[PDB]
């Protein structure tokens, strides 16, 4: 019985790189000053992970991890490292599949109430190169989709796309066609993500997939279609028939014909019949963020950032991870920490550096503001994710002006083709500092951008 | 919850009724004749069980006074399931009775403090009289009662944890298996056993399950992880030079080691037992100088400056015998001297103290039993899992409560002592009236525990207390036989820790729930 | 999640209710006249079947009360099923009569501790009783009529039982998998099966119809990657001298190896085929162990003190007769002497039960098949689903039946043993009062299955009942004939393992269930 | 949702029952007679205190005015939070005061910039005759007087507190603690302790559990990390002939560095131990800085011209003594001169008078006490978590009584003395009606929360108001004793600095409250 004395892990994550086949699923226990202990583990897993009706087993036996069979190292800090086995669980002769209600159990960890998440930023545990083994092993977005066309991995060109004025409405094609019809920058436009055929929807749902019958000015027109015109049916079964083997001339690039990704009802659902050939539907979601939960007066949604870990699948442009957390009350080591771990003068470490057996594209969101004036800033880890540099348009005004800047699609491809450091993220244009005269919401209180809005006479 | 303000009686009542129900919903389970509860959970099967902390666990109900005060009275029954885990039953029903009489007297409106530093003041003193009253429990044969007590007449299981006690000795351990068929068995391990196999089929001997059975062999000590690296083959020579059969402490053993190893041992030339590492670096910290100590030998590590290339066949040390199989191997003894080994309790002794407390403290007796004496595994015999349940708990609450009373002593079961402490400490009073008022509420309602145990078993409670009361000494009632006689002579004996913790937290709840004025709730 | 109190009489009667439904579809289900019920599927058609542990994991009432007594009782009928299979019919009115039983208990104001105590004495006595009335079956006329007892009258299937029986031995039997014929068939095969093809053009081998055949070629693999063993010049050579067609099976050889291993067919210097190797590595080891050892050959190892690229005949493993298809490989006939059979043996014993069970237990019995049991296989013809599930069911229930009935024998069929045993114990007596009046009313009610029994085939239940009990030994009344006569003379047999099983489970939930005083109750 | 407008009096009308349901919360909570409120919290376990700021804390209603007046009201809470932590209840006494002035005022019509006025220098005259009534306090039996009271007259914690307080003088600085036992229990600590502790089990000195315990320790600054060099052999070897205890300050330790020094251990070289590095950078270069200076040590860091082959023998740090555990280094005392100490500690100072004045300058108070007090410690023994809550809030608002009456001292407690100055500013006099008017409603306002302190033990209002008006000095009531009599013997001394802040916040938040004309809200 009892739930420990299998797993004596002693040593740091440098051991769980060792053994390669190490992945990790199961919740920080580290239980917040104010929270005492009982409900720290009450909540862990006793009525939030599968319900339970007696106990269940798999077909292999006697297995001894139903709890969680936490190796969590605790020396200095409680740095919490805890994982439910997969590769422990039964083995099969071909495809090594397990049953039913064998990952149904345990494996899908739920924080589905729990307090802990006032701030709990978790940077960087990854599945190290040795994933190919007995896995399929996703590494591909549309940097990789058409890479054949121009686009690199890392940072390497994208397909997702700026908006010049107006933001969204009167749908550019019959007449503000000028604002696509300029390669500049002007390539891919997408529209809000809260619509399709959904329960609760506006009278709009008909319009939605009637954007499917003006595909007609992409062949004779001199034109391809790259708008996300919201016509990804909910019910799938009417291609069964004829579009199987050759008919397949809508193409691969699922990220520009539309495809809709809200984040509740899609989901990766497609993994059954392309396990293996199309394993790439785009992660399409519009640029929507920093409204939904991260603002403490609404805050509406929940963490799981580290069950995403198999989700690289998709080719996130987007995931609600929250904000740095800056703000309410500083002090009693002030949460600008943020800073102080990099920038710091009297620091200094000679030996290792950030190498996990297998580095991919890694770099937190740009939230506030960071602009190349402030060289000493953000560049330090890996500067880049698999996005690019694209913020509010407040000195974006003009039809031309830098062209190679506003080239959103395409001006990333010599801005890391260009080869110089991590300034290439920032490489386009530094003029981001007049943008917040838009946007206020991301600086309120640290950058001097929001004294002329209010707060007495002075600047 | 939102927050809604409510005052006085509006509250009260409430709570009045919300322990009203949780109370009779536990009371009821008491006693043979008494029936079990069933706990409602579709998610999982509905238990009907007199599990009193499953129970506890279980409570939460629609009234929103109700719930609150259900869950404050629930973090009583979980703190004494930390503490002692059986009898809570009667902690809740004490509880009930001391808050619901004192409430009674706020009702007259005298100073809820003073009220609670009376009977603060009473409980000091009943606790000083527990200790006047405690009875040690020394014999094993008393033992086996009161752990059949806590089996509720399980003769078997009773005699069987007898036995297990008095194998393990003092400061041996005994743990809990689940059983499978209708018979009960109990095995004792002695030395050290663990779970660890060799992949070759090769390495079986020739007893059927692959045992190696294999008497003054050779203790072998490696701190750092080898798994197949040529360089050990200097220890080989001294093995070479040896001929001997030798068990081997290593991380594991991959292809090259186990080829030479296995072709040494089929050809004849040399018979090693090399295993799979049992637990890791935290694990081999200990293990290695245990071991060490156990067999009297002294530790080998390949960090800091010793190393594999400088060794002796006599820096090996050795067992008594040891004893492989597929995926177990035990060894039973080894010659180390008694010195060392209160060396390393002293050195453990600060491991005691600790702040993870279970889950490790528990391991760490478990180490130095199995250094020291011996381990007991008990499968218990019973046909279902849902009942097995059941057996387990009564398992885990005897053990308990043998651990409790072996050290501290028993005394009469029932409550009995409780009634006739509170016939002793009549004359005890405070500074004023309210304070003696309190001391008074406190010694009336101390009786009730006593009285429901008699509801239970559907006789009159106030007849049996109010004779009760009129004898003394080991004089008292038994419910299997519903008759008086001597109450300690027939052998319900209780630790009084029980007792102890729970009048504390029972108290210590009480008074600071009695004194609320203003509550809030959520909204409707 | 907030939770209500209900007291007695009202989940009491909900419990009663479901139970009362579960015996509305169960009575139609019983005997020769049981008939079958439709089950819901959501997205294919619903289908019509007799099998209660199916109906009970279809359970879906609207009523929570209702659904948690439903999965209660689903809890011990799967574990009937899990040890016994059938008697689903005789499971659900134990039940009921239980649950009457127990209501009368509670209307009696019964103590059901004793309760359960004086059922568990009966109990055991009845173990006892059974026992004593089990007879050994050994001819292979009274397998075929259990198995058309247990197949529901259908003699093609207890002759089928009987035959694979006389022929294949106890144990070695494999699962049906029928056909759309409309007929019947069975296949039985003995020696090495296991499911590889072949893959290169010119696999298809001289025999006709694509077939490959082959008399003493040695196959022997090595445990790793074959590259270089391209060059196997002593495999050749030794080969060559035998005069021996070439045949090898090896874990994995380069398709470039391949065709030049057909090139050196077509030249047929050497007609030289292999096959992909057998399964994962550990298994796949495991049984080509077991292959070797029949061969009498010593398996090539990557690890092993002996090189991948060398052998000789001596070193390659021996056998006579091979037969190769598209889909699976057969060895006809080894070279093996039973010495190494009986030491295969004799390391499956161990690991026939140990504690997985079923997991390590099927390829054991494959590998027992292919030791001393057989295969066996039943493909009867049926193009429609809904007849091949009930097909399935029956055939699967009178396998299980059978084995029942060889491990620990058969009692009279149609629950005259009830009465019998009943009869025989009628005058047991309890510690006390409690316990006489808890076997007396456990006896009378452990005849209402009985009752059910005649009564469903619309048929006097009480003149029945009794004339029967006035009749002893094999005087008992038909329900298929529905006349009075030697039961045993009417073949109306039952396994005694499954009587027991289900008696003893029944036992075991009854003395749980009937502690129900207080249960819990959630919003609508 | 929507906006709402309220007009004058409709807003007036509804802030009313806003502070009146607030009143109702608090007002009742103060004193013996004085009960405690719950506060839940849904995850949580509710939590009963008397504490007035714990309750207005998460003081909401459903009503959005009342809930507005009731965060202008908390905001003088929790300013009692961030200053004083106690007097709570007289903030919220005074809230309830300048309402009902307000109310007269608004019923009246006086000019509110006149109002302010007034209560402003009423408040500013209050707090000159308070000065004037100012009394010292040095020694410990008011310390242990004033402790008490604010333990609400705890003589066992209150003496406890005191004796500790005289042990580790007025530079020790308390910390809070877990509660273990069941009593309470007092613990100094001396000198630098920190998380420092041995890395292998080989670290053992002469005190066991590897501890390492050294008298007059030789310490060597070795800035940053030393891993490759590995060489510092120059002082070591030179204080190895010296025969002396060696001291290593270094970041990092690396798999070398722990060889030698195990073989500096093991094979008897010399004495020698190592400390990590302490954490952030700030932290660390102060806690170094400030030994080194303490000690005598020599600034040593490769940032400067320096290296450790570039090193002088005059670079060892000394100190008393130094005790080395599993977990924690403790530095008791270092061995430096007067002048040089004093100096650091006056430059400490000058780091005191900072402009942060923020917990960078408790960090830094931390280090203070170090170089003159030391850590006290009182592990409390509490039973359950609430009571431990409870117990620390009363030891904190000890803590806070304490410290305040450190730099101010103490003046009568329980209002008397306020009572007094308020009749000393009863000769105030304004520039125009509406001042006086202003002054004399101040007079009443102030009057109100002494005459509540009445009505909270249910007494004669007017007698004990007329009583206390009419006589002056010592002569007062007592709550604990409910009567008359010296102020002395009562005991009841409070720094009235924190009353004198909570009036001020008062007459601030009575000065915006006066400022009722409208108000826009949203929809609920």
């Amino acid at each position: 019985d009892q739930s420990s004395r299998y797993v004596n892990l002693a040593l740091k994550e440098e051991d769980l790189i060792a053994g390669g086949e190490h992945v990790l699923c199961a919740y920080i226990m580290k239980p917040k000053a104010g929270y005492g202990y009982v409900a720290t583990a009450a909540h862990f897993a006793a009525e939030s992970s599968t319900g339970t009706n007696v106990e269940v087993c798999t077909t292999d036996d006697f297995t001894r991890g139903v709890d969680a069979l936490v190796y969590e190292v605790d020396e200095a800090r409680e740095l919490t490292k805890i994982a439910y086995p997969v590769a422990l669980f039964d083995r099969n002769i071909t495809d090594g599949k397990a049953m039913i209600a064998s990952f149904l159990t345990l494996t899908m960890g739920n924080n589905q109430g729990m307090g802990d998440v006032e701030y709990a930023k978790m940077h960087d545990f990854y599945v190290p190169e040795a994933y190919r083994a007995l896995f399929d092993g996703p590494s591909v977005n549309i940097s990789a989709l058409w890479k054949v066309l121009g686009r690199p991995e890392v940072d390497g060109g994208l397909v997702v796309g700026t908006i010049i004025k107006p933001k969204l409405g009167l749908r550019p094609k019959p007449f503000a066609e000028a604002c696509h019809a300029f390669w500049l920058g002007g390539d891919f436009i997408k529209n809000d993500e809260p619509q399709g055929n959904q329960p609760f929807a506006p009278l709009r749902d008909t319009i939605a997939l009637v954007a499917d019958a003006m595909r007609r000015a992409q062949d004779e027109t001199g034109e391809a279609k790259l708008f996300s015109a919201n016509i990804t049916a909910d019910d799938p079964f009417e291609i069964i028939a004829r579009g199987e083997y050759v008919l397949e001339t809508f193409g691969e690039n699922a990220s520009h014909v539309a495809l809709l990704v809200d984040g509740y009802v899609a989901g990766a659902a497609a993994i059954t019949t392309a396990r293996r050939r199309f394993p790439d539907n785009f992660l399409h979601y519009h640029r929507a963020g920093h409204g939904a939960v991260t603002s403490p007066q609404s805050k509406r949604g929940y963490t799981a950032f580290v069950h995403c870990k198999m989700a690289r699948l998709q080719g996130a442009s987007g995931i609600h991870t929250g904000t740095m957390g800056f703000g309410k009350m500083e002090g009693e080591s002030s949460d600008r920490a943020i800073a102080y771990m990099l920038t710091q003068d009297e620091a200094q470490g000679p030996f290792y550096r950030q190498s996990w057996g297998g580095m991919k594209a890694c770099t937190p969101i740009i939230s506030g503001g960071m602009n190349a004036l402030r060289m000493p800033g953000f560049f330090e880890n890996l500067g880049n994710a698999n996005v690019i540099l694209t913020a509010g348009g407040g000195a974006f005004g003009h039809i031309d002006g830098p062209v190679a800047g506003a080239r959103s699609l395409r001006q990333a491809w010599q801005a890391w083709r260009d080869g110089v450091p991590v300034l290439d993220y920032a490489r386009e244009h530094k003029e981001l500092a007049r943008a917040f005269e838009s946007f206020p919401g991301d600086a309120d209180q640290i950058y001097p951008g929001w004294r002329k809005a209010l707060g007495v006479e002075d600047t | 919850a939102a927050k809604d303000v409510k005052f006085g009686n509006d509250a009260r009542v409430k709570m009045l009724r919300g322990v009203n129900v949780l109370a009779d919903a536990v009371k009821v389970t008491l006693g043979p004749k008494g029936r079990n509860v069933v706990l409602d959970k579709s998610f999982g099967a509905p238990t009907i069980t007199k599990d009193g902390v499953s129970v506890a666990r279980e409570i939460e109900l629609e009234d929103k006074f109700e719930n609150m005060g259900a869950q404050m009275v629930k973090e009583v029954a979980s703190k004494a399931n930390d503490a002692a885990g059986d009898g809570t039953t009667t902690a809740t029903v004490l509880a009930q009775a001391i808050i619901t009489e004192g409430l009674k007297a706020v009702a007259a409106g005298m100073n809820p403090m003073d009220l609670k530093r009376g009977i603060d003041k009473a409980v000091t003193a009943a606790v000083e009289e527990l200790k006047a009253l405690s009875v040690p429990c020394s014999d094993s044969k008393a033992i086996a009662q009161v752990g059949t007590i806590s089996a509720n007449s399980d003769e078997t299981v009773g005699k069987l944890i007898a036995e297990a006690m008095d194998k393990v000795g003092k400061e041996g351990v005994i743990t809990v298996e689940d059983g499978t068929g209708l018979q009960d068995e109990l095995d004792v391990v002695e030395g050290m056993q663990f779970d660890r196999g060799y992949l070759s089929p090769y390495f079986i001997n020739k007893p059927e399950t692959g045992a190696v059975e294999l008497e003054s062999p050779f203790i072998l000590l490696a701190d750092k992880k080898i798994s197949n690296i040529r360089e050990m083959l200097p220890v080989l020579e001294a093995v070479a030079k040896a001929g001997k059969p030798l068990l081997i402490i290593a991380e594991d053993v991959e292809g090259e080691a186990l080829a030479t190893l296995v072709v040494n041992t089929m050809r004849g030339i040399v018979k090693v037992a090399a295993v799979k590492a049992p637990g890791f670096g935290d694990r081999r910290k200990a293990m290695l100088q245990d071991i060490a100590t156990l067999t009297g030998g002294t530790v080998i590590s390949e960090e800091i400056g010793m190393e594999l290339e400088k060794a002796t066949l006599e820096d090996l040390g050795q067992a008594k015998r040891v004893v492989i199989n597929k995926d177990t191997t035990t060894i039973i003894d080894g010659v180390g001297e008694e010195a060392a080994i209160q060396g390393r309790v002293a050195q453990i002794r600060q491991q005691i103290e600790e702040a993870t407390s279970d889950y490790d403290r528990e391991k760490l007796q478990e180490r130095v039993a199995k250094l020291a004496g011996g381990v007991a595994v008990i499968k218990v015999g019973a046909a279902t899992e849902v009942e097995m349940k059941e057996k387990k708990a009564r398992v885990e609450d005897a053990l308990h409560a043998t651990r409790a009373a072996v050290e501290e002593g028993v005394v009469a079961g029932g409550g009995v002592a409780l009634i006739r402490v509170a016939s002793k400490l009549a004359d005890l009073r405070g500074q004023n009236e309210d304070q003696n008022v309190g001391i008074k509420v406190a010694l009336r309602a101390m009786e009730a525990p006593l009285r429901q145990i008699v509801l239970n078993c559907g006789e009159e409670p106030s007849v049996v207390a109010n004779t009760v009361k009129g004898g003394d000494g080991n004089y008292g009632y038994n419910a299997a036989t519903e008759e008086y006689g001597n109450m300690i002579d027939m052998g319900i004996l209780d630790p009084t820790k029980v007792t102890r913790s729970a009048l504390q937290y029972a108290a210590s709840v009480a008074g600071l729930m009695i004194t609320t004025e203003c509550m809030v709730t959520d909204l409707p």
